């Protein structure tokens, strides 16, 4: 009930329109598995809008992609460039506009060797 | 001569805590200035 | 970044180099004057890697083509891919050359024109600040390739001294000696430039030619329309983890660094099976990967004339299989699994050898990813027997008295046969030591 119940707050932070039911209201029958009924009611409508919803617009299988990319490590024609420049900076202790240098080589060489999509691939942010 | 070098030091510092991006549309901050001195 | 200037040269290098721009459009999806389709950025995720980076969206090759021969350029300019060469980078209109068929003819012509040979090709090192090297796209057979190319190799191993060379160069014919006799003449004097002044070369042999264009083409009369047609395939083969996106051994520094033993042993086996159009309608039926590479390491698709009962007392040591396209990953491994059961590449006794298989994916097109594609870069031990071929073809005829007062007139005054006979010698003595 609970799964469903955190369920129905993501939908309504998409939209008011937006809900799941598919108006399966007066319900509760006195007798012994009505719960499960409505149970699975729910679920299957919670296997129903979210197959609608990520894989079409919030593009799980897209971020999943770029995700395997960079740390993964495939496209590995941008990448073979920019970990050259990140050796050439990481060779000696690091200074303060140091790390400011290193983020402008980032997205420099994204658009030398071009990835996928160039701003789309704004996500990675370099940490040590 | 003795400028030109303070110049020329003051803007590769500019450049570099340009690319020190905080990355709220700072990625499109630090496009634009590799852009300027190279192209 | 990763670009690589193309030296072609010779009569037969500039049409082997001719046809292997005109395979690039075809499979970057780009016209030679214009950009007509969008597969060439969505498909194709590299493209100025052996183009010149685009000021228009119009790739120009990095190419220089220099010949004594003006007939070889002038079946250029009527061709309709000829406008995407530039007409600024190498030559104008009415370019001419000598006479001309001497080794010695070349040789002496480089220092005559060493301030215009140096000017026009040097314009484009200096465009990307991070130059991969040099490939000598140049020929063998003939005076015309063999006499200019020679020097190239000794005046650039110093002025760029940090650059990788290795050369795509293709062997003559050794069938009869009517129309050519100067042939076992400037094939040892560049040979002995291709070890020592040159780090790797990519052999390509004539015989093995034929030998392939009667197996499954059907030609009855052997022309030279059909030498650019195996030979630019697997030019473009061979830059498929450089042009298309892949992850190791990626740059042309990478994969002939994995294959090489030492200096002076460079000379890599070339395989290449499919190149029939009427196998299409039966790869429809998921044709796997676990039977392309057990026919790489049989002897049939090779392009080297080596013997047949030589090979149990000579060792493999690097061994290439590339497949291209779709390659189905889920069994790569499992291709690799029957390889030590067969025990075909034999091992070396003193240390391990190395079976490297690498994946990229082709071009956007229906012939291409279709179609399973296979290419080998071996490097076996029995590659002395070409190398005895010519020697004993050299030393037969120095003793007929065959152009010795020829050939010594121009810029020859002592005797530099035996410089190249002990030599080579050197290298099929180093072969057979190297396995202990």
């Amino acid at each position: 009930i609970l799964s469903t119940g955190k369920y129905l707050n993501v939908v309504r932070e998409c939209g008011h329109d937006v809900t799941c039911p598919d108006a399966k209201e007066i319900t509760y029958t006195l007798k012994e598995q009505a719960y499960v009924e409505r149970i699975e009611k729910a679920y299957n409508y919670a296997s129903k809008v979210l197959l609608d919803f990520l894989m079409e617009e919030e593009e799980l299988v897209a971020h999943l992609r770029s995700i395997k990319h960079y740390f993964l490590m495939d496209q590995g024609d941008f990448f073979v460039h920019f970990m050259d420049l990140t050796e050439e900076e990481l060779k000696k202790p690091v200074d303060d506009i140091i790390p400011t240098r290193l983020e402008a080589l980032l997205e420099l060489a994204l658009r030398m060797s071009t990835a996928n999509t160039d701003p789309f691939k704004d996500d990675l942010k370099i940490e040590l | 001569r003795i400028l030109t070098h303070f110049y020329q030091g003051i803007v590769q510092q500019f450049l570099v805590l340009l690319t020190t991006s905080t990355d709220e549309s700072l990625r499109f901050l630090s496009f634009r200035l590799d852009f300027n001195e190279h192209y | 970044p990763r670009e690589i200037i193309t030296l072609q040269l010779g009569q037969c290098g500039n049409q082997i180099g001719f046809e292997f721009w005109k395979q690039l459009c075809a499979e970057h999806g780009i016209s030679p004057e214009g950009i007509v389709e969008e597969f060439a950025t969505e498909g194709t995720d590299r493209k100025d890697v052996f183009f010149y980076q685009a000021d228009d969206e119009h790739y120009i090759p990095r190419a220089v083509l220099l010949d004594l021969e003006p007939r070889v350029i002038h079946s250029i300019l009527n061709s309709p891919y000829a406008n995407l060469y530039n007409p600024e980078n190498i030559y104008l209109s009415e370019h001419g050359g000598g006479a001309g068929n001497n080794w010695a003819s070349g040789f002496s012509q480089g220092e005559k024109i060493h301030e215009d040979i140096f000017d026009i090709i040097d314009r484009e090192a200096d465009g990307s600040d991070s130059l991969e090297g040099f490939v000598l796209c140049h020929s063998i057979a003939g005076g015309t390739g063999s006499g200019l190319g020679s020097y190239l190799l000794e005046r650039l191993n110093d002025r760029y001294p940090k650059k990788l060379v290795q050369t795509y160069s293709v062997f003559p014919n050794q069938d009869e000696m009517s129309h050519v006799v100067v042939q076992p003449y400037n094939s040892l004097l560049t040979l002995k430039r291709l070890t020592q002044n040159a780090d790797c070369v990519v052999v390509l042999d004539n015989t093995a030619l034929n030998r392939i264009a009667t197996d499954r083409l059907h030609i009855q009369n052997p022309s030279f329309s059909q030498i650019n047609q195996l030979v630019s395939t697997i030019m473009s083969a061979s830059t498929t983890t450089l042009r298309y996106p892949g992850y190791m051994n990626n740059d042309l520094i990478g994969l002939i660094a994995s294959l090489i033993p030492t200096p002076r042993l460079h000379f890599l086996m070339t395989g290449y099976t499919p190149l029939t159009t009427d196998q299409s309608v039966a790869s429809v039926r998921k044709t796997t990967v676990l039977d392309v590479m057990r026919r790489l390491l049989q002897p049939k698709n090779v392009m080297v004339s080596t013997g047949r009962d030589r090979q149990t007392n000579h060792c493999y040591i690097a061994i290439l299989n590339i497949i291209q396209g779709e390659v189905d990953p889920t069994q790569v491994h499992k291709s690799l699994q029957r390889i030590r059961e067969r025990k075909l590449a034999n091992f070396i006794p003193w240390g391990p050898a190395s079976i490297q298989v690498a994946l990229s994916r082709k071009s956007p097109y229906l012939p291409s990813a279709h179609r399973v594609s296979g290419l080998m870069m071996a490097n076996h031990t029995n590659i002395s027997s070409l190398f005895e071929r010519t020697c004993r073809q050299y030393d037969k005829l120095r003793k007929r008295e065959a152009f010795l007062e020829q050939f010594r007139k121009e810029d020859i005054f002592k005797d530099n046969f035996d410089e190249l006979d002990n030599s080579r010698e050197i290298v099929q003595q180093l072969i057979d030591e190297y396995h202990a």
